[PDB]
């Protein structure tokens, strides 16, 4: 047979692709395996090439080398990288040959029925790149490119040889050599699931675990649920770290390094390492796709009186209006408010709050500087993103910001303006659904600009009005004690107030400065100082 | 417009 | 010429045998020849197979072959002396036999390699030199394949060297069907191939593939087949109980068809249907009226001898549903060449990308014989705001100049704009340009708004009695998407909440005009 008898899947040791590796087996591996004379009947030629390729750490050469390991064969050949280019001239083909030279004796020798050839190319993108498109310095590499494509597939048939290539830039390579009977199976590799990733510790904890080396206490499925975004290799790197740091206890230094020894041979892994390697060793290399909610909610959010609750239901049922409807796939609202009342909080907690698969926050923060062409090109980008997805939703915020607006004139930037009506006028692809959210704190503008009617909807977020809503509020901040609070109430409870919750916030801070017997007297004079309002 | 910047080069090497 | 194996070249084959070989067949004494061919195109269009079945057919002797960058030596002289020695025999058999001599074959795999510095260059030299040189042969044929024909050098392609230039293509859909049945002949014959299966519908549904892309989706197709007998997780099998009988199912080649094999070209796509998604539904006369007088224009554009120019305007306030008949009475009107602009296909642009971008539509309409444009959202597109205001000059002249221009001699075009607001056009002298204007209304009265619900069926007879005891006594001013959007909001609360819910959003929205 052309299988290794002693063969199975375990023991290769791939935890994540499971669909890819029987793609593969089924489409290059079931004629070599069948009886020879229904194949003869058919009448049908053999595959001849493979191309894996994919991000960084996913695992092509692994699965490269098992599968070298898994044939009954002769021992494969590897090129490694651009080890083939020589200065003397005609001598780089000479080695190309030099590969071939040896299954094409054998195939003239035994007929049909003769072994099976291997060879391996790594980061081919490097000898293989298209001929017309390059440095038209010298003519070395279209001769290297127009040699491998006339060895693979000449006047000369060779039908006894597999070629396996891996690389991370496929477009480079050139057409050609990408058509059926020369490498027809491309298979791509990507970061791994839940389920996938749940498999790669398991595999890298087995001995671990065989040994008796490992705690109770650590949990797979949770570490799994934890690690989000991370590979093969990120993966392996934290168990690495882990158990470096399990290590580290029993060695003392700063002066000569002893090992212990009474100690080493009760040496276990617990979940504190894993907890701790987490946090301070491995990051991702994949920019976590999740927003940074905790920057735009600094303090979370309390109760302090029923407008709360109340923003969010509406929220809560305009999500449910785009998720179950046909007739309106595309839904916008507007949330407006005095300034310090906390409408991107609510915002972002509204987004979040939400199970849908793409959600994007677009702000004024990360465009300092730019022109009024790259504010379009920004929007058009996570608009495009978004178009891809079965659900998506989308957050713009500060729209005043967003416009460069002054009163003084007044200016502002139209082709932004624009852009903006016409992305909020127009639907995605069929199928699809799209949420949009705005933020804004000056609505009689926006209202001369004739962009108010063209959302849906609108939410309002008032501040704190009444006096009991500031001792509620106070109450849950719980600055200041029962004795305190009676004095506040005394002033307080008689009259209204007109304050927003930020604007408290710093009022207590500054506040809690002076010495104890002022606090009160401080946070008083501010608060009628700075309070004038309706 | 700008002319072309300088530019390097690579060599061949012959036998005899 | 199907027994050689390859389809969708018989035409090429014939020009090939009339071309190449009539003088050598041709008797000796009239004739008391052609040494040159040269074949291109894209990959895996069987020019290998046609060089093969050449050298076979001829009784001559067996070709010679170099393949790639053979010739290519370290040391000096040896380049140019490796052609040398592949006309030796030729030159030989010219000396002794003279004119009675065998033909000879040269074929020449990847040539654009050898030809196109002192190495190169000595060798096309030489080759130029033995091809046709002071010794002149009669005797001798060379042939190259090139799969980037812009790449050969220019003196190789001179009469005399290189005659007959030939291109492959990808095969039509009586090539691709002779191909199938090549490749599935094989399984035919031994019973091997499912009833079910028809080649016509693959031929039809495999669309710009080419030879080999079709022999690997024949070639997926088996493998799914072959498969079905395997088993795989702890040992590779044959099954062979069942691996004994195999047949090849429709369901196969489907699948082998949705990933296995892809035609490795572009797609288009459509946005007409996007502007009516929800039809049009009759729920008064005045849609009737504007249909009528959309077919009457219609009509005079389609009649008019000494008029071949007409421009409309639709007018209506927002939310009333302009657009969408506006597409229709495009689509009615019956004309080959039918075209939408709107902005949603411009964002980010400047005034020289739209104006350079509704030159090119008009341009193109200006091709046909009859032809119809529409453009919507005017306001949109000459970019307006009201604060100061602020708008794009040059697009409007633009659009003032391309309003009253005429197609070239004999043909007609028709053209329909679409706004909202009409007393900006008519500050900016535009709304003289048009020949005439239609107005779009919104709904008036409550009969014509429960006539609306009734056609779109969203509340039954309870509801409906309720909501006519409130609203047939009164007037009202809505348009219909907005009374779609209403709608929708209403119908999520529970059955109990919705009839309050939705008459509150009415008597929100209610106003006068
Ligand atoms: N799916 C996986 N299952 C198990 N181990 C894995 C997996 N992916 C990666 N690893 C581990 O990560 C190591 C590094 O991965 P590998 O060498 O296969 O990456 P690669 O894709 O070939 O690399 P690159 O693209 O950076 O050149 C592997 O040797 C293996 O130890
Ligand atoms: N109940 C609450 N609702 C909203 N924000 C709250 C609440 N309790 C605390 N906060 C905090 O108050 C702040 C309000 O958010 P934020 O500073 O973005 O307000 P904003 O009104 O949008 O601001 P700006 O006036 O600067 O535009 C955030 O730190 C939020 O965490
Ligand atoms: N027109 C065709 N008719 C039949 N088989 C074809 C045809 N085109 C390609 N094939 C199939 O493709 C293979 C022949 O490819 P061939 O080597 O002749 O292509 P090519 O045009 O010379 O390629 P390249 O330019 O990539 O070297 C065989 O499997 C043959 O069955
Ligand atoms: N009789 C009708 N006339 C027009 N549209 C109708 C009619 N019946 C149903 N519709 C639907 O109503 C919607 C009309 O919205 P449309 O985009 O045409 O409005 P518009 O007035 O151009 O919009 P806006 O002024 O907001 O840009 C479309 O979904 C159309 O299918």
């Amino acid at each position: 047979s052309i299988i290794n008898p002693d063969w199975n899947f375990e023991k290769m040791g791939i935890g994540g692709l499971d669909k890819e590796f029987s793609d593969i087996f089924r489409r290059a591996f079931a004629s070599r395996v069948f009886p020879p004379e229904i194949v003869e009947q058919m009448g049908c030629k053999h595959v001849k090439g493979i191309l894996l390729y994919g991000p960084p750490g996913c695992g092509k050469t692994l699965l490269a080398r098992q599968i070298g390991k898994m044939l009954n064969a002769r021992e494969p050949k590897v090129v490694n990288g651009p080890e083939i280019l020589n200065k003397y001239v005609g001598e780089s083909e000479a080695n190309i040959r030099k590969l071939f030279a040896d299954a094409e004796e054998e195939q003239r020798r035994l007929g049909a029925n003769s072994g099976l050839h291997i060879i391996i190319f790594d980061e081919i993108d490097a000898i293989c790149k298209q001929r017309g498109s390059m440095a038209g310095s010298t003519g070395v590499h279209d001769t290297v490119v127009n040699q491998l494509l006339s060895k693979i597939d000449g006047v000369e048939q060779l039908n006894n040889i597999l070629v396996i290539g891996m690389t991370n830039r496929p477009d480079l390579i050139d057409e050609a050599l990408l058509r059926p009977g020369r490498l027809e199976v491309k298979m791509e590799i990507g970061l791994p699931d839940e389920k996938g990733r749940l498999q790669i510790l398991h595999i890298h904890t087995a001995r671990m675990r065989g040994h008796q080396l490992l705690s109770a206490d650590v949990d797979i499925k949770e570490l799994a649920v934890e690690t989000k975004n991370f590979s093969g290799a990120e993966l392996e790197g934290l168990v690495r770290a882990a158990q470096s740091t399990a290590m580290n206890r029993h060695i003392k230094a700063s002066t000569k390094v002893e090992v212990d020894m009474e100690k080493a041979e009760s040496l276990q892994v617990t979940r504190g390492d894993f907890l701790a390697s987490l946090e301070n060793d491995i990051k991702p290399a994949f920019g976590t796709n999740q927003e940074d909610y905790a920057s735009y909610i600094m303090n979370g959010i309390i109760k302090w009186g029923d407008p709360v609750t109340r923003v969010l239901d509406d929220g809560e049922l305009l999500v449910q209006q785009t998720k179950n409807s046909d007739r309106t796939p595309l839904v916008s609202v507007l949330l407006e408010g005095p300034p310090h009342s906390g409408k991107t909080a609510l915002a972002a907690k509204i987004a979040e709050e939400s199970n849908f698969p793409f959600i994007k926050i677009c702000s004024p923060d990360k465009m300092i500087g730019f022109s009024e062409t790259a504010k379009c090109q920004a929007m058009k980008k996570i608009f495009d993103d978004a178009y891809k997805s079965q659900l998506s939703c989308v957050v713009v915020d500060d729209i005043e910001r967003l416009l460069d607006y002054v009163p003084i004139g007044p200016r502002f930037s139209n082709l932004v303006l624009q852009a903006l009506l016409v992305l909020l006028k127009k639907a995605p692809p069929q199928g699809r659904k799209l949420l949009i959210i705005g933020t804004t704190s000056r609505k009689d503008v926006l209202q001369e600009m004739e962009m108010l009617n063209a959302f849906s909807t609108t939410i309002h977020v008032p501040n704190i009005a009444t006096g009991e809503q500031l001792l509620e509020a106070l109450e849950l901040l719980g600055n200041f004690k029962d004795k305190e609070r009676t004095t506040i109430a005394q002033q307080v409870k008689g009259k209204k107030v007109w304050i927003g919750i930020k604007k408290l916030l710093m009022l207590i801070e500054m506040s809690l400065q002076m010495d104890p017997e002022y606090r009160v007297r401080k946070f008083l004079a501010l608060l009628r100082e700075e309070g004038a309002s309706p | 417009m700008a002319e072309d910047a300088d530019m390097r080069n690579e060599l061949e090497e012959m036998q005899r």
